[PDB]
RNA sequence: GUAACGGGGCUAAACCAUGCACCGAAGCUGCGGCAGCGACGCUUAUGCGUUGUUGGGUAGGGGAGCGUUCUGUAAGCCUGCGAAGGUGUGCUGUGAGGCAUGCUGGAGGUAUCAGAAGUGCGAAUGCUGACAUAAGUAACGAUAAAGCGGGUGAAAAGCCC
RNA sequence: CCCGGCGAGGGGAGUGAAAAAGAACCUGAAACCGUGUACGUACAAGCAGUGGGAGCACGCUUAGGCGUGUGACUGCGUACC
């Protein structure tokens, strides 16, 4: 920080200053010193915890009555609209969509809604299958995340 | 009128028309206190006793509140050697009002 | 009924402004004014003018009579000070600050 | 000499309590001329006890 | 991860200064000093707590004397008296009128010279 | 809707907390880490 | 609402003549000194004092009746040379009567503050002659 | 400046001999509140009753919580039908802290619970900002000094004339 | 519209939801200097604090020394790192 040939210390033997360099962390602007720091502290996590805590969720989400299980829900067409007047017609609306069959007219169709949403079950994680009100899935993802579970 | 008694196991001068404070008491805010171990009447009076249990003689009183305190902090401490530690206490209480004292 | 004059930015500091203002502390305008002029401190004449602001604007829109109304407030604060390094005997280099006042005179009827 | 402390605001009003400079009372009319002055002492601009003073 | 800092403290000053109102000068205005005045007044307010009482019982004990020695025998003999006769207890804050008018309680004065044995 | 519902057990979580701060608390003298010489004063982290 | 305690309201002084006669100067300087503080009555406040308004008409013209006053003469700083200047326990007696009685009852009471508010309570002058008796107090032998 | 009782005072109010008393600490103790934990009873996932030593604390060890900046629900819900911000007070907790509310205020705020940190300043003859302080004290630049009428002017011994 | 010297600076009047938004204008501490009220300071003193409190305004104190804010006076009492 602008300055290492030049020391506001020098030959201290008065009542000074105590920093003795210009670069200094207690300096009004000079680069703080528990800084240039990481933002966690480790990420690996072993291969059976992580897999054991997908299956110990999973189990909740049937004990607290989130799945119900329904294949297809698309339409003639990839029109946002037309999904959710299916939805409501099915009585489940705000539910997290899993496409196990990545179905254009599904995944690009219930999406206009703060949480009518769909996803793909590619790269499952622990924290997706807990958002929105409920988890309902496809068929065809309970086949395709089961297998990164087992 | 003026008078002294034991109580839990102080002993207590008190003034007439005074509202004092005392250790805990069972009884509830609307319901008679009355002293039995009064251990003299005296204002101007000339008594023989200092004793307790008797029985002409009692301070009438009544219960003005039952309450529990206010925080209080204790701060202890000692200079030239970084020590300083703090607690709080509250401790429960009775108001009594003395409309009594008989001879 | 109550009127600010007010001299923002003139040529004082509290402690030159006070001595004038115990004076005519709470005193009424029109007695106040003749013990004011009879002070022949620089001070006494920046607070006269000011005085004479304070009296006339009430007999206005707000009231009426100048006579009537009384000095409720008398106050002065810290204005904003310009710094001067001052030159000086054996290379000295020291502070010099330009003082200002902020002097306030409230009348009202009271 | 130094100090040894930040002094008190209520010093710094007692020291100046008895300096400040004194005035004559009651706003005065004059024997001569309507005009006010500073009593017993010639009128600035008219007549006290005859003539009138003062220039430039 | 910038934190912006002086917001939690600031409630602990404003509590301490709060506190150390009814106080003088700076120690009712300025951190520092409202610290220091607050810490000296919780160890003394916490001596008093007990120290109001040993201090006052001297004033019990002095009143109570006038009056005793007018009624015979003094203080200490009084109180070894009080000790002696059966029953009664023995104190001293019996009388807050040995103050004035001390001929009243002269039978218990009796009681205990007698008793002390 | 169990998200923001996690909690483990006691001794595996940091509770928001960094010490030698406060000189009523009695971290304004050093706490986890002696004093003096060069092993508690600037440092210990260059001793081998 | 609070526990019994005491307060300056219920404690008063009245005005007392000591005629109490041909006593000793220590002798009768505690017994005073205990009435201006008030002992020989009451103490009852923490924070005022029983008291009397307290002149003395009687006995006021006899010296120490011991040792006390050979280590004690009272020096002061007042300016000297080769030495330093005092009042003597000598000069007391020759300048009216009551100096002698006067550094009796003074010493008699506590710190600065307290034993002024006491002390001013006392009058003593030229004894058993003196005017500043005029009112006839309360009669009092000690 | 007594100043070798702490001082007044005491030729017994001293000191000594016989003997008794009292006052005198959060001590010893009683009343009332309370912390954790041993022993025994009820008998338990969760606790409570009797009983009990116990609860001053640095160096230094070890354990836990708070909020500030920011993240997740926050995609929700509250908001000019009065938010942050300022201020007095009551309540609450062991403390930090938390919570209520009149005045102030005219836009912003929020848990639970987990998690990162440029994370709380009162000290470093620390660094920076506003600005205080002794003080209206001291200083009057070669002592090439000045006077006084008129006038430009609001104002003039010192300017212009 | 008022004061003043051609000035400085402010008020009233009117604007606006707001000028307790008047131009350094967001709401606004704390340092900072002064007013105004209540009560206080001339037998009167020291880490300025704690304990006790006449008194004065407000609370019928259930007048029995209390709540709230202050406070003649005084027992007791040595700042923090």
């Amino acid at each position: 920080v602008t300055g290492s040939g030049k020391k506001p210390w020098r030959q201290k033997g008065t009542g000074r200053a105590r920093s003795g360099s210009i670069k200094s962390p207690i300096w009004r602007s000079g680069g703080v010193t528990f800084a240039a720091r990481p933002q966690d502290h480790s990420q690996k996590v072993n291969k059976k915890m992580y897999r054991g805590a997908l299956k110990s969720i999973l189990s909740e989400l049937v004990r607290q009555d989130r799945l119900i299980v329904v294949e297809k829900f698309s339409v003639e067409a990839p029109k946002t609209k037309l999904l959710a007047q299916k939805l409501k017609d099915m009585a489940l609306e705000d539910v997290l969509i899993i496409t196990g069959e990545l179905d254009e007219n599904l995944f690009l169709a219930a999406r206009n809604l703060h949480k009518v949403d769909v996803r793909d079950a590619t790269g499952i994680d622990p924290v997706s299958l807990i958002a929105f009100d409920k988890v309902v899935m496809t068929a065809d993802a309970v086949k395709q995340v089961e297998e990164m579970l087992a | 009128m003026y008078a002294v008694f034991q109580s839990g196991g102080k002993q207590h001068r008190v003034s007439e028309g005074q509202t004092v404070r005392l250790e805990k008491l069972d009884i509830a805010t609307g319901e008679t206190v009355e002293f039995a171990e009064v251990l003299m009447i005296a204002n101007g009076e000339e008594v023989k006793i200092g004793v307790p249990f008797v029985d002409g003689g009692v301070i009438k009183a009544e219960v003005v509140a039952h309450g529990r305190g206010e925080k209080v902090k204790i701060v202890k401490f000692r200079r030239r050697k970084h020590y300083r530690k703090q607690q709080g206490h509250r401790q429960w209480f009775t108001d009594v009002k003395i409309t009594g004292i008989s001879a | 009924m109550e009127t600010i004059a007010k001299h923002r930015h003139a040529r004082s500091s509290a402690q030159k402004v006070r001595l004038v203002a115990d004076l005519i502390r709470g005193k009424k305008v029109s007695q106040a004014l003749d013990i004011l002029t009879y002070t022949n401190k620089k001070a006494a004449v920046l607070v006269k003018k000011v005085l004479e602001s304070a009296i006339a604007n009430a007999e206005h829109n707000d009231g009426a009579d100048i006579d009537d109304l009384k000095v409720t407030k008398i106050f002065v604060d810290e204005g904003p000070s310009m710094k001067r390094i001052m030159p000086r005997a054996k290379g000295r280099a020291d502070r010099i600050l330009k003082r200002t006042s902020h002097i306030t005179v409230v009348v009202s009827d009271r | 000499a130094v100090q040894q402390n930040k002094p008190t605001r209520s010093k710094r009003g007692m020291r100046r309590s008895h300096d400040a400079l004194t005035a004559v009372t009651s706003l005065s009319v004059d024997k001569t001329s309507g005009e006010k002055h500073l009593r017993h002492h010639i009128t600035a601009d008219g007549y006290y006890r005859g003539r009138k003073v003062i220039a430039k | 991860a910038r934190v912006k800092r002086g917001v939690i403290a600031r409630a602990r000053h404003k509590k301490i200064l709060k506190q150390a109102k009814g106080y003088y000068g700076a120690r009712s205005r300025v951190y520092r000093v409202a610290f220091q005045a607050v810490i000296k007044a919780g160890q003394y307010a916490y001596r008093d707590r007990r120290q109001r009482k040993r201090q006052f019982r001297q004033l019990w004990i002095a009143r109570i004397n006038a009056a005793a020695r007018q009624n015979g025998i003094s203080y200490s003999k009084f109180i070894n008296g009080l000790k002696k006769a059966s029953v009664e207890i023995d104190r001293k804050i019996l009388a807050d009128i040995a103050v004035f008018d001390k001929v009243a309680f002269t039978a218990l004065v009796e009681k205990a010279k007698a008793a002390l044995a | 809707m169990r998200l923001n519902t996690l909690s483990p057990a006691e001794g595996s979580k940091k509770a928001g907390k960094r010490l030698g701060r406060g000189i009523g608390s009695g971290l304004g003298k050093t706490g986890g880490r002696g004093h003096k010489g060069q092993k508690s004063r600037s440092g210990g982290g260059v001793r081998r | 609402m609070k526990t019994f305690t005491a307060k300056p309201e219920t404690v008063k002084r009245d005005w007392y003549v000591v005629d109490a006669t041909g006593k000793t100067l220590g002798r009768l300087a505690t017994e005073l000194a205990r009435r201006l503080r008030g002992k020989h009555k009451a103490e009852y406040t923490p924070h005022v004092d029983t008291g009397d308004y307290i002149i003395v008409l009687n006995a006021d013209k006899v010296a120490v009746t011991g040792n006390k006053r050979t280590d004690k003469v009272y020096y002061h700083h007042t300016g000297h040379i080769g030495g330093i200047k005092q009042a003597t326990f000598e000069e007391m007696i020759a300048r009216r009567p009551e100096r002698v009685i006067e550094i009796a009852v003074k010493g008699m009471l506590p710190k600065g503050p307290l034993g002024r508010a006491m002390f001013r309570k006392l009058k003593v002058y030229a004894g058993n002659e003196h005017n500043h008796a005029a009112q006839q107090p309360q009669v009092l032998d000690i």
